């Protein structure tokens, strides 16, 4: 599995930006696909995750309502989907592959496979 | 724990987890039948109810007891009506699933062990119901006999996937 994040960047307080996430390899590998991220000094939490089809999708208790994720499996591409942007949601994003029946859709450890993180900033 | 066991076939938990992945891609089985998994009249009713139908199926078995049968019960379910895979739900933690296991592996049939209880949300059974939905699934057979917790489940199943529900 190969995966690379892009749409991060600085955006104001209340504003909006949307991740996305193009993926390679298939789809048992990529079955799960999920939004982690981490602040300077912090560990890398659990943001948003969708699987294949998207009838299953999981939210951090601190971003839902705000954030929608969703997947574009021909391209198979996740986006993330991030309004109402708070400075706390200041961090680095990462897009990570849980392979289908990888247990916990909220625990980084099921997934496999990451991309490489995009800044995201909200000052 | 939950445990899916396939029978054998002509053709490591992640290899394991690919093999059933690829088993349910090809069967696409039209019918799940939701049963308590103690008596095996309860199975054979929601059996017929999905032979009638033209239906091939997926047993899943809410409230398994292991008993002293060695899951050889389940393999005589695979004889009997030839279900394409079982889940059946159990009360042991995953380490010990998977040694209980042994004694069916041991006879080729393939079995996998996943953690989770089945009062519990668990996102593997998720994976399965969408990946059974995504490959054709039409209909939950409630065999007679389960509890309203499995009833209420499975209802909120069929709504969630878009599937009939027969009792």
């Amino acid at each position: 599995v190969q995966l690379q994040e892009s749409g991060g960047g600085l955006v104001q307080a209340g504003g909006s930006l949307r991740l996305s996430c193009a993926a390679s390899g298939g789809t048992f590998s990529t079955y799960g696909m999920g939004w982690f991220r981490q602040a300077p000094g912090k560990e890398r939490e659990f943001v948003a995750a969708s699987s294949w089809t998207g009838a299953n999708t999981y939210y951090a208790d601190s971003v839902r309502g705000r954030f929608t994720i969703s997947r574009d499996n021909a391209k198979n591409t996740v986006y993330l989907e991030m309004n109402s942007l708070k400075p706390e949601d200041t961090a680095v994003y990462y897009c990570a592959a849980r392979r289908w029946l990888g247990g916990s859709y909220f625990d980084p450890g099921n997934y496999d496979f990451w991309g490489q993180g995009t800044q995201v900033t909200v000052s | 724990a939950f445990l899916i066991v396939k029978g054998p076939s002509e053709k490591r938990n992640h290899e394991k987890a690919e093999r059933f992945f690829e088993l349910l891609v090809r069967e696409g089985v039209e019918a799940i039948i939701i049963a308590r998994g103690v008596s095996e009249r309860e199975i054979e009713q929601a059996a017929k109810l999905a032979r009638e139908k033209g239906f091939e199926a997926l047993a899943f078995l809410a409230e398994y007891e292991r008993r002293d049968r060695q899951f050889d019960d389940i393999i005589e379910y695979f004889e009997r009506y030839g279900f394409k895979a079982v889940i059946v739900a159990t009360g042991l933690d995953e380490k010990e699933l998977k040694q209980a296991a042994q004694k069916i592996e041991e006879k080729g049939f393939k079995a996998l062990a996943f953690s989770g209880r089945i009062d519990q949300e668990n996102h593997n059974i998720n994976d399965i119901f969408e990946l059974l939905q995504r490959q054709g699934l039409r209909a939950i057979i409630a065999a007679t006999g389960l509890s309203e917790r499995e009833l209420s489940w499975a209802q909120r199943a069929a709504q969630q996937y878009g599937l009939d529900i027969i009792f």
